[PDB]
């Protein structure tokens, strides 16, 4: 059941760019290799197919390459609509599969999140649950580690994340992440902690609070 | 210009029935193969079936085997998926696409598409769920002392969507609202959230306004410093 | 192996189909045929054993491979029958077919505008190879 | 030139022939067909298109290759026609005759004299036939 | 086993006719291209015609168009020379030869003959001529004076041919019997010869025996030394 | 109207010799020549076609190629049985054509010729006309030169030679040659001569006698 992977999972660019991405078959698929691209919320839209036939109506910047069990899409002049997520797909053998994509996302310097912690409201308490957030907002890169500490224990399968896409205006990006627990245990300790580690801090910064105040 | 609509997607409980369908138009359904195409929220691509009707071969995903039958009316330019048994991991937005064989460059040279995709639909959402319709409690995500931070939390709600708005939507920078998360217990949760000057804390109120269309449920929640 | 063809049968329009796959190149034959006939195979065996050198051809056990008739041609012609990539270049073909079907008011003639472009069409792009291409080639660097 | 073919229509027991010479090589493509038509022409042709390459076929100014069903079969093919070696020809009437015997009908006997006439050899056992020479001369045209 | 045996061949005088034959066996002679080659007596060889049945043409040398036709029967596998207007210079012996197509190696190989003639008949002698059949007159060479040669001389006789012995067969060693000469009268000549000891004459007789059928003669001629 | 120019037109040989025929076409007759073989009051036999095709049965000895309008027949190792006239023939274009010829003799040593005169028989006076007759017995090689005088005027015109096939066992030819005269014409002279020249002589002799 072949296997076609797509590296990288992500890739950062501007606007100018030659940028590449390439798809290794797990065994000869010989040409029957194509290249989608598809935008958040759209079908895909095919590019390459073939290993290296452009399809009709696709600027001439995208080409297709091969190489054994290697493929290459490389984009050679990266322009604003490019920046989406692209597939690669062999049909030599059915099943036919798809790699896993590649997001390409725009660079931008450096911005450390600014971080926010906020306690759960009383109104939810006297529900029974308590959930506690951290936010991280306006952060370049995406790449971000988020550890939840109660009393100093890290935390593990409690929690849950959400990025915002990259923001239009200044290419940044936002995150919350949620930790969930009963009314019981919230009760049970005191000091909730989100540490959060990013390119842009020289080192980890916690934002906590003490469940008395 | 072809093009296809797919439709017949919606909400269905595990072991639930439904059918898809794919309109055709611009083109011969009959003349070429045409597959299902699905993506899980957040996945990838995986491929599900095909069917060329011209010579009636058909093909299944193994994971669908058993579950689905694929087949098509070509007296309306139509295919159809037909799904039994579902399971929750089944939900995805479903695509139809078109397999051309060949192109031809109008200057006597041709090109093998070697399976290549050339038109696909928009997709139709299926999701499969035993959750019912409910809205979403809604609670303050409270400052205290820059810039500070505060936001709504909207929980415990189903199905998507919600819509969140600041002051009746006077307020726009700043805000971030957050992609729905999926609860262990098939419930969604999201925040919203928005950055301003501290000094404006006080002088300033934030309210937001949460719309559940599915349960008729609208919520205005004042979010102030706490005491 | 430049010598090696496989040879198949398949209807589509209520129509009979002869298909012999070139099996190193990818290089097809085919013709519609008026019925599915041993008498029909060996026809179509004598006119391809004439254009290139066939030597061996695999088939199934339908009684139109096996009977006297198509025995006597290969025996005559000189070439070895086998008796049980190329299932791919049926399928291939079908979808041509299909594609083109419209162009053409017979399926007779749908079928050699089908196997015109499957041996004309290149895979891998502007610079790739057409199985038409590939056979001659093969052949031709066979003899030296 | 490798792309050239001529194009010829001959009779032999009532029967009508098309034939089809490959200038360079002397390679020959032939078949019994029904009747002398420019649908039958154009289904041969057809046919011949596929598995070479013909740029070019020469003719005379028969009505079975100067009608629309022929014309429209060049267009398709990218074939371009000439209006004005006849010994090839008479080689396969001799060698149809010479094998007639080992064949029911005439269709068949067509048949093995093309397999015949392009698998014989002129000039010895080194000497090369018409199949050999033909994919030779289009083998080097690609490169 | 093939094979082709000619007939129809004989004496005919200038613008008379003649219908030669080539009758064929271990073959269909329909199938295939037939010429006729002649060969003037002591010259090469010279072709004149072909058909081929299966297809219907037909060929002509310019030296015999207009008055040649060559033709078949398929149902008695034959065929025929018609000759017209006969001259002196269309005496030959007249071959019928068959040309294939190709050769078939008997084991996936084929040649092609490219009008190479695999197969001829023996062949049948034409003879165009005014003259009339006539009888020889034999003359002795006589030897005089350890070797001597005596003969005898064959004048004036047609058509070919004369049979000459020596003692009616008994003495043959030392006998030349020279090939006939065709005089400018029309007639042929020839001599027979022999050499034999000095010792010999005047002990041995020697008597040539000379044979000419188609004039139903015969003449034997004692040979002996003159008196100058 | 095609041209095949062959050569030589005799040759001499020794069983166990190369030997080698060839045929020039005057204009490209491409490979379409064959070669045949003919022994006396025989039909001629098949012996290469296509240029260099050897004819089912035909011995490895015989070989056939070609460069441009140049044929070749080559006999690798002469056997007795190949003592024989050859011939070519084109059939690229009608007519087709045929070389004048190869005759093959067998080469032994000189032997020159013994020579004998004959006048003519008083029973043949009678009759009209006289015939002389002039015997070379037993020589080789078979170029001979036969003058005949009558009262020292050579002859021209008034006779005609045989020759002999060539011995079959010494390889030897004979050669007879008849001056031919009327009775009154032979009566007005009284030296008839045979001069005969040939290899073998050391120099020309001449057999005569007087009326």
């Amino acid at each position: 059941d072949i296997q076609m992977t797509q590296s990288p999972s992500s890739l950062s660019a501007s606007v100018g760019d030659r940028v590449t991405i390439t798809c290794r078959a797990s065994q000869s698929v010989s040409s029957a290799v194509a290249w989608y691209q598809q935008k958040p919320g759209k079908a895909p839209k095919l590019l390459i197919y073939s290993a290296s036939s452009l399809y009709s109506g696709v600027p001439s910047r995208f080409s297709g390459s091969r190489s054994g069990t290697d493929f290459t899409l490389t984009i050679s002049s990266l322009q604003p609509e490019d920046f989406a997520t692209y597939y690669c797909q062999q049909s030599s053998y059915s099943p036919l599969t798809f790699g896993q994509g590649t997001k390409v996302e725009i660079k931008r310097t450096v911005a450390a999140p600014s971080v926010f912690i906020f306690p759960p409201s009383d109104e939810q308490l006297k529900s029974g649950t308590a959930s506690v957030v951290c936010l991280l907002n306006n952060f370049y890169p995406r790449e971000a580690k988020v550890q939840w500490k109660v009393d100093n224990a890290l935390q593990s399968g409690n929690s849950q994340e959400s990025v915002t896409e990259q923001d239009s205006k200044d290419s940044t990006y936002s995150l919350s992440s949620t930790l969930t627990l009963s009314k019981a245990d919230y009760e049970k300790h005191k000091v909730y902690a989100c540490e959060v580690t990013h390119q842009g801090l020289s080192s980890p910064v916690t934002k906590s609070f003490n469940r008395g105040e | 210009e072809v093009q296809l609509v797919e439709s017949g997607g919606g909400l269905v409980q595990p072991g639930g029935s439904l059918r898809l369908s794919c309109a055709a138009s611009g083109f011969n359904l009959y003349s070429y193969s045409m597959h299902w195409v699905r993506q899980a929220p957040g996945k990838g691509l995986e491929w599900v079936a095909y069917i060329y009707p011209y010579s009636g071969s058909t093909s299944y995903a193994d994971s669908v085997k058993g579950r689905f039958t694929i087949s098509a009316d070509t007296s309306k330019n139509t295919a159809y998926l037909q799904m039994n048994s579902l399971r929750a991991e089944d939900t995805a937005v479903y695509y139809c696409a078109r397999e051309s064989s060949y192109f031809y460059d109008g200057s006597y040279s041709y090109y093998d598409y070697e399976g290549a995709m050339d038109y696909w639909g928009q997709g139709t959402l299926v999701t499969v769920s035993s959750a019912s319709t409910k809205g979403p409690s809604v609670f303050p995500l409270a400052p205290s002392s820059g810039t500070a931070a505060l936001g709504c939390l909207v929980k415990d709600y189903f199905p998507e969507p919600v819509t969140v708005s600041w002051n009746s939507g006077a307020l726009t920078s700043g805000v971030h609202t957050f992609p729905a998360v999926l609860q262990s217990s098939g419930l969604y949760s999201l925040s919203s959230v928005v950055t301003v000057p501290s000094s404006s804390l006080g002088t300033q109120t934030y309210i937001c306004n949460v719309n559940h269309k599915p349960s008729n449920t609208k919520v205005d929640k004042k979010v102030e410093p706490k005491s | 192996s430049p010598g090696i063809w496989q040879l198949d049968c398949t209807h589509l329009e209520g129509k009979v189909i002869l298909v012999a796959v070139h099996v190193a190149s990818g290089y097809i034959e085919a013709e519609v045929i008026p019925a599915e006939t041993g008498q029909e195979t060996a026809y179509f065996l004598l006119k391809l054993a004439g254009r290139w050198p066939v030597k061996t051809i695999h088939t199934d056990n339908g009684s139109n491979f096996t009977s006297t008739t198509v025995k006597a041609a290969c025996d005559w012609a000189g070439i070895k029958q086998e008796f049980g990539v190329v299932e791919s270049m049926n399928k291939e073909l079908k979808k041509i077919i299909g594609q083109v079907r419209d162009q053409a008011e017979h399926l007779k003639t749908a079928v050699q505008m089908a196997v015109f472009i499957h041996n004309k069409k290149r895979k891998g792009g502007i610079g790739g190879y057409s199985a038409g291409e590939r056979i001659v080639d093969i052949i031709a660097t066979d003899i030296q």
